[PDB]
């Protein structure tokens, strides 16, 4: 028998490499068919009628708030904008299976999450406009959503860097025996990054009640994921780690809440993460900055999560053709009277620029501060003081 | 828009992202070991730079890697050791942190430690740089006064297309491992001639594009043109004659033109987007101070952005715009 | 060796590693969210400093990482985020580079970045910095300088163990995320009475250890002891009044305090082990120059490391040792 | 059927978390026991006398060299050293699979390598001493070895950084049309780094002709590997990232010559990499600075990769106790002509502090290098001059 500290295994006389199972590689889990029909009567959760419509909802008002954004950033009127288009369902569907007050930490491409937590329309559009509203001060470009009450930490753009500080936030709540998870949104470009080896082997080694959700649309901006990784997909990386791992159906609700409903009870009651890759595809463009069609549509059409949960609640006779018209026009209202106020609105005092650098003002920081004020006092007909705050 | 854009053979009009590819078409055509990879590469990029070189040249030498700066980096490394010529994309200069000690503790330090048996010589790592009016905290950095403290690398920024070209070409043949930061503001504003066939501009050496005799400013990048209307400023409302002074070479840097400039002036204002404290007009005024402390009239003035992070909808307020820099050179002759 | 190391209750003699170790244990034992954590901690750390301390508050509080910087420093964020103290260990200051991402994209940006909806004020990360005779180009290097560019954190390096305690306590007890650098050679050379019980040293505040009239000099860490023995030298064999100054606090710096001196000496000098080109002397010395040209009488001279990587055997001709600071003095006497 | 771009999979209509298997790892492939006798025939590589001898012989003049300067160490001689105890097999079995013009980056513990490639002793014993016959020119500390003759890049501190270098300078090789592999060693505690999550995705996605040589040996200093990872060691990461994958005992010479063999063949055929784990135990202190007595032996007595090989060595009448007394002799006064030379030889010019910073010296350099000359002229007798060279 082996003794080695490093590997529990037993000796082998002959040389064999172990192959990677690319070509079967782990299975995707599926609750409902793209005619939204259970599949397996016994993985039905039957949500309630109030939950699966506050699901669909929550999705179609995403769907409203992009639309109306992405052309917001046409036109020039907010600076950039990244639409949710085909992923609303991995958004929705692992949110709904989360306690209210679990830590969520995400990407950029997860703005459902706080839509199913409520977050107003005005606050998504403060931050998208920069404006006196925005708890964030206008400091961050679009989409770079953070909210404190529901427990959303705040965005930021280098990829893959909430991973580890996902896993020591679920390493304070361990500790603090929260029963509280921490769930970590990324793409799985950003599962190439150094600080996603980083997140899962010390989720692992050190005990952490955290889900990693990896949501796989197939690109990063312009890069298949032939050119991303060569295994299969990021839910095989899981098991090297000792990571629990599933992958799942990033286009129906009821598979991504399934999945994300018993990662959560694991998790916490273990202290284990788990992780689950959502297959999905990104339909729109990578952004505002992107034109998609110079490196690439079937899944908008025939498999689309938001056409799926419609067909499973005309099934139940939880809608008609009637209700979808009355909400279509009523989810338009909200959005265009939030966009009209977020537009009105002045833009913060350019004071805002210099604190919360640290939590105190240092003073030579404040003497720059100054320097701005007299500066202001003098060549301010140069700059665009009308459309800031005092 | 806070700034004004305004022999060798052949000239096309090129904008600053046409010019990148000019000087990486020209490398590619000269040099077979030379390969260009990064993120987003393959199609173009995502500021255009790489457009057609895939198809001229093949996959194997111009591609798409794994999403991961210190890989990025790494990999350039390991090429260049083998002698081939590697130019390494990072998309956002602000991105190049997670290749940080990549750069620093190996690339910056291959050539010293191993006595010469090994180099990375042949590395040269491009990336889009500085502010673009809305590109808030991760889309606008400035780093080079990180690397500035780097003994074993170069650091290279141009002001313009044909600077662009001429320096790039540099730093790709240069016998030690380049950053080339690309001010991503003017990769589509305006154009200029730009020689079809391949030159080089030298590094380590600054380029007096104006003559003057009351102050010295240096700058570089985008803000040249800056401190380029601020000259004009100064000579129209101030009967003020500016020397400006591009310094294009971080590090090394040509302290010498710099030291001969303020010589003659006896007055120097140095200005950068990047943050105050610790950038690198720190270093240039207090190496000024030691050289010309005796021809010295007035207190060196950095003009630079504010200690913080870099702003989105404050953009207009944090740059260390052309009458920021007015003001404090008018301060400076009235000392 | 190239240095001499020479109310508040009860003290103990405590070497510098001790006093670290005193000042966890205070922590730990009034603040029952802290944890300390990294590479090696759970046995009492490479050089000795959480000795003890497991055992103490348990293995929940005082543990191992995986060998991997940029986790650890991702996961102290983490921690920070919840509220809880995060005291993250580096194991030495020339490995904190593959963290840098997560330092200054990230611990720096925020509070900031998020309105203060967010913060992670209750990291500290402990780093073993400066020379030690023999550690070549990994386990020497001082990247202070580095950090001084980053708005957002605080970087803070004690010359001894009374210091040490204070100044750490302090660090982890600000709000603000906070580098705390070790200087190793002093882990283990000559003790002093340190109080048994917690106290603290304030941040941003240099400290004047020895009055002058002729010259300020400037140091941190060990190069504190090598100007005091420097002060000791120019009194004896020149006459001269050397007011010596421990900056402490590397950013944000106790401008004040040093202006103050050199408007009374009209004379300044700083020096550090850290690489000239971009080390942090630049930054004073633009600084004072700017606040203080009317009252300078010399220019300001930098004694810094060479700008060359760290070297093995060279090391006692890399330094800057108290015969070049000296030299450099008389030069700036006699200017 | 699933259409998901980003993986090759079917659908599963019941949810099922992938469990790692930790206790049932990959199998650890064995060629000789620890008698030296081979267990199973079709195993043998039949390496011919002369070859065998090489390796058994290197592995003790290594295990002699080790000695010697371990104790020059202790009486600071040295400022540093690092033994290769317990891992000697590891070192001289993979080198001898190799080609000669195969390139190898390292970590610090394979100094076998070298030894196997003919490195003189003079020339490790210059490195440690930073005497002038070292081309490293005294620069970096102790066991930092380097030889561009022997296709050795030179050793650094920085865990892991070599690994996605290793696999730029396999993509070299590639395009070059080399017939030529990289090997890149690195312990289990570097692997924990992000740049080995890097270069392993790197290799596999890009096609390139690397070895990965995993030495696990249980510690990272003080950390066992239980507080490492807790997934099934380093080889169950391999396939995760499409890598062919082999665990192998790092005890025994043949089972790693094998599995060396044959990743070179296929790797460099195939354009494609090979992870090998070598299964060993650090014998040793990690280093002069480390009392591993402070955190933890049987492997030094009972399974040991010199004791494993002689005995291999006897069964086939190629050594016996008279040419073992000659060869501890022999390789005894080797090692101490080297040692002797090495110390009596001056260090170099302390004007090559400041060459090869950059390839030319740039003027502001010189200009140093020149106040260096300055100071040493006025204040020479405070410095250590009589020791080094002109
Ligand atoms: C460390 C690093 N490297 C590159 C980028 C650039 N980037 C992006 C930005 O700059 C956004 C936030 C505006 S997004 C992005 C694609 C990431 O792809 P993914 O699959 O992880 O996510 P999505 O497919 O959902 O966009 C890159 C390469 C970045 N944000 N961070
Ligand atoms: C990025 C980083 N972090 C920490 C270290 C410190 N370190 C060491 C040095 O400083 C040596 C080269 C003198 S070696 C070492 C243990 C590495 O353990 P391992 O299993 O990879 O290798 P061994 O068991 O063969 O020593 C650390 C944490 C280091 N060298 N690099
Ligand atoms: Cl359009
Ligand atoms: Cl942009
Ligand atoms: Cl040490
Ligand atoms: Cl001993
Ligand atoms: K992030
Ligand atoms: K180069
Ligand atoms: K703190
Ligand atoms: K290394
Ligand atoms: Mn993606
Ligand atoms: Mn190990």
């Amino acid at each position: 028998k082996p003794q080695f500290p490093g590997a529990s295994a037993e000796f082998i006389d002959k040389l064999e490499f172990i192959q990677p199972n690319v070509i079967s590689g782990i299975p995707i889990y599926r609750v409902m068919d793209r005619q939204g029909q259970i599949i397996n009567p016994s993985e039905d959760p039957h949500l309630p009628k109030e939950k699966v419509l506050k699901l669909y909802k929550s999705m179609t008002l995403l769907n409203t708030m992009d639309r109306i954004l992405y052309e917001s950033q046409r036109q020039g009127r907010i600076s950039f904008y990244m639409t949710n288009y085909g992923e609303e369902g991995t958004h929705v569907g692992s949110a709904a299976a989360l306690d209210n007050t679990d830590l969520v930490f995400g990407q950029y491409r997860e703005a459902g999450v706080l839509m199913y937590r409520d977050y107003p329309l005005e606050l998504f559009m403060a931050q998208c406009y920069g404006n006196i509203s925005d708890l964030g001060k206008g400091r961050q470009m679009p989409v770079h959503y953070g909210c404190k009450e529901r427990h959303f930490v705040t965005i930021s753009s280098p990829l893959a860097t909430q991973i580890p500080q996902a896993v020591g936030a679920a390493y304070a709540a361990k500790r603090a025996n929260a029963n509280r998870v921490v769930i970590c949104y990324f793409g799985e470009g950003a599962a190439s990054e150094g600080d996603a080896h980083a997140g899962f082997n010390f989720a692992a080694t050190l005990e952490c009640p955290i889900i990693f959700f990896c949501r796989n649309n197939g690109y990063a901006i312009s890069t298949p994921t032939s050119e991303q990784y060569r295994g299969d997909g990021i839910a095989a990386r899981g098991p090297g780690y000792g990571i629990m791992s599933i992958r799942v159906d990033g286009n129906d609700v009821f598979a991504v809440y399934n999945a994300t409903k018993e990662a959560r009870r694991r998790a916490v009651a273990e202290n284990q993460p788990f992780l689950i890759e959502a297959m999905t595809y990104r339909i729109g463009h990578h952004s505002t900055s992107d034109d998609s069609s110079a490196y690439r549509n079937y899944w908008d059409k025939q498999d689309h999560p938001i056409s799926r949960l419609r067909h499973y609640l005309l099934s139940q006779g939880w809608w008609d053709e009637e209700q979808e018209k009355a909400w279509r026009k009523q989810s338009r209202r909200k959005v265009m009277e939030a966009f009209e106020q977020a537009e009105r609105k002045p833009k913060p005092n350019p004071n805002l620029l210099f604190s919360d650098v640290y939590q105190e003002m240092p003073a030579q920081l404040r003497k720059q501060q100054e320097s701005l004020a007299r500066h202001l006092q003098t060549y301010g007909e140069h700059y665009p003081l009308d459309h800031f705050d005092k | 828009a806070h700034f004004t854009f305004q022999e060798y053979g052949q000239t096309q009009k090129m904008n600053l992202f046409q010019s990148v590819t000019s000087a990486l078409d020209n490398s590619l055509a000269k040099d077979p070991t030379a390969v260009i990879f990064g993120e987003d590469v393959a199609f173009g990029g995502v500021f255009r730079c790489t457009v057609g070189l895939r198809d001229k040249y093949g996959k194997d030498r111009v591609f798409n890697t794994p999403l991961c700066e210190q890989g990025i980096v790494g990999f350039g490394i390991g090429i260049a050791v083998t002698g081939a010529t590697a130019i390494a994309e990072i998309q956002f200069a602000d991105y190049i942190f997670p290749a940080f000690d990549q750069i620093v503790n190996e690339a910056a330090k291959y050539r010293y430690r191993s006595g010469d048996l090994f180099n990375c010589g042949s590395l040269t790592i491009r990336s889009p740089w500085g502010c673009v009016g809305h590109g808030a905290l991760y889309h606008s950095q400035s780093p080079e006064a990180f690397f500035a403290h780097c003994p074993g690398i170069k650091v290279v920024i141009p002001r313009s297309p044909f600077q662009a070209k001429g320096l790039l070409l540099s730093c790709i043949e240069d016998k030690n491992p380049c950053i080339f930061f690309e001010p991503k503001i003017l990769y589509r504003a305006a154009a200029e001639e730009v020689p079809i066939e391949p030159y080089n501009i030298p590094l380590s050496q600054a380029e007096v594009i104006q003559e003057g005799s009351d102050v010295t400013l240096v700058a570089w990048g985008t803000q040249v043109h800056v401190i380029r209307e601020v000259a004009s400023m100064a000579k129209e409302k101030l009967g003020v004659s500016c020397e400006v002074i591009d310094l294009r070479t971080i590090i090394p840097w040509d302290v010498d033109t710099i030291c001969k400039s303020v010589i003659k002036t006896g007055r120097l204002l140095i200005s950068h987007e990047a943050p105050l404290t610790g950038g690198f007009a720190s270093e240039i005024s207090s190496t000024v101070q030691e050289e010309c402390f005796l021809n010295l009239e007035a207190p060196i003035s950095r003009v630079c952005g504010y200690d913080t992070p870099f702003p989105h909808i404050f953009e207009p307020f944090y740059i260390p715009d052309k009458w920021k820099c007015y003001d404090a050179l008018r301060k400076m002759i009235n000392y």
